[PDB]
C-alpha cells in the first residue's frame, strides 16, 4: 500500500527538484525576496516611529509627573 | 506520538530537500530568505506590542494633562 | 454675638440707605445692579463646575476612543 | 464716647446721600453696569459652549459604549 | 460707593465693639476664636484640595497597576 | 429720620455691651470655643490622612513607573 | 515552492498514518483529541481576549466611580 | 541517495504503525486525553468568570453613566 505512496513522493522530488532549480528559481525566489526586503523596510519603519514615538512619550511623562 | 514521527518527515524532508539543492546559490538566497522571514514575522509582533504600549501609554499622558 | 448685632448694622443701615435713596431711579438702576451681580457670580461657579464636568468626562472620552 | 462716633457716621451719610445722587450718580452706576452687562453677555459665553460642549460629549459616549 | 460706606459701619463698629469690650479677657478669647475660625476654614478648602487631589492622583495608580 | 434710628442703635450699644460682659460671655464663648477646638481637631485629623495617603500615593507611583 | 510540497508529506503522511490506524476506536478517540486540542486552543486566546476586556473595562469603572 | 532514505521512513513506518496500536495505545492517549479533558474543564472555568465578570461590569457601567 505504501509503495503506491512513497515512490509517488519520489515522482515530485526530482520533477521539481532538478526542475526549477534552472529557469523558475530567481523568478520566484528574488521576485519573493524583492517584496520581502520591501515590506522588511516599511516594518522597521512603524517599529521606529512606535519606538521613537515610546521616546517622546516616556519623556514628557516624567517632566509632567514631576511638575 | 504519530505526530513525532510527521514532524520527522517535515524535519529529514526539509533538511536534504535543501542539501540536494544547489549549494553556492540557494545556501544564500535560502539564508536571506529564512533570515529575513524570521525578522519580518519577530518585528510584526514587536510592533504589535508597542501598539498597544503606544496607547496605554498615552491614555495616562492625557490624565496627567487634563487638570 | 457681637456680630449678631454687627451684622444689624448692615443690615438696617443698607436697608434706610436704600430707602432713602430716589425710589424712581434707583428702584431700577439698584435692582438690576443687584440682579445681575447675583447672575454673574451664580454663572461663574456654574461655569467653574461645568470646567471640570468637561474635563472628567472628556478623559472618559479618549478612554473609550484608544482602543 | 459714642457721640464722637455716632455723629461721624451722620456727618458721612448726607455728605454723600444727597450729593452723588445728583452728578456721579449716573457717572458711575450707568458705567458700572456697561462693563456688568458686557461680562454677562462674557458669562453667557462660555456657560454656553461648555453646556452645548457637554452635550455633545455625552452624546458620543453614548455612541462609543453602545458601538 | 453705598457699600463702600456700609463695610465702613462694619469696620469701624467692630473697631470699637472690641475696643470697648474687656482688653483683659477679650484680647486672649477673641484672638483665639478668630485665629481657631480662620484655621478651620483654611483646614477646610484645603482639605476639600486634597480631596480630590488624592481621587485624580488614586486614579492614576489605578492605571499603572492593571496591565 | 436718622434720629430715630442711630439712637435705636446706641440703645442695643449698651444693652448688650456690658450685660452679656458679666454672665453670658463664658457661657457662650468658652462653648463656642469648646466646639471649635473639637472641630480644628477634627479637621486636622482628615487633613493629616490626606498628606500622609498623598506621600503614599506619590510614593508608589515613582515605583510603579520606573517599574 | 518547496515548502509547498513540504506540506504535501505532512497531509498525505497524516492522511494515511490515521487511515491505516484503526477505523474502529481511533475514529473515537483521534476526533476527541482533535476536536478537544482545538477547543482548548481557541478558548485559551478567547481567554486572552476577555482578559484585557475586562481589565480596560474595568479601568473605565473605576473612572466613573471616582467623583 | 533518497533510497536511503524513503526506505528508512517505511522502517519507522510499520515500527510505531502496528506495534503502538496495542498496547501503548490507551496508555498515551486516554492519559493524554484525560489531563486534556482536565484542562478544557479548567478552561471553562476561567471563561466563565471572565464572561460572567465582563456581563456585571458592563451592566454597572449603564447604571453609573445613567447615575
Amino acid at each position: 500500500a505504501l509503495q503506491k505512496l512513497l515512490e509517488s513522493f519520489k515522482i515530485q522530488y526530482l520533477q521539481f527538484l532538478a526542475y526549477t532549480k534552472t529557469p523558475q528559481y530567481k523568478a520566484s525566489l528574488q521576485e519573493l525576496l524583492g517584496q520581502e526586503k520591501e515590506k522588511n523596510a516599511q516594518l522597521l519603519g512603524a517599529a521606529q516611529q512606535l519606538l521613537s514615538h515610546c521616546q517622546a512619550q516616556k519623556e514628557e511623562i516624567r517632566r509632567l509627573f514631576q511638575q | 506520538s504519530i505526530e513525532q514521527l510527521l514532524e520527522r518527515q517535515w524535519s529529514e524532508g526539509q533538511q536534504f530537500l535543501l542539501e540536494q539543492g544547489t549549494p553556492s546559490d540557494i545556501l544564500g538566497m535560502l539564508k536571506s530568505l529564512h533570515q529575513l522571514q524570521v525578522e519580518n514575522r519577530r518585528l510584526e509582533e514587536q510592533i504589535k506590542n508597542l501598539t498597544a504600549k503606544k496607547e496605554r501609554l498615552q491614555l495616562l499622558n492625557a490624565q496627567l494633562s487634563v487638570p
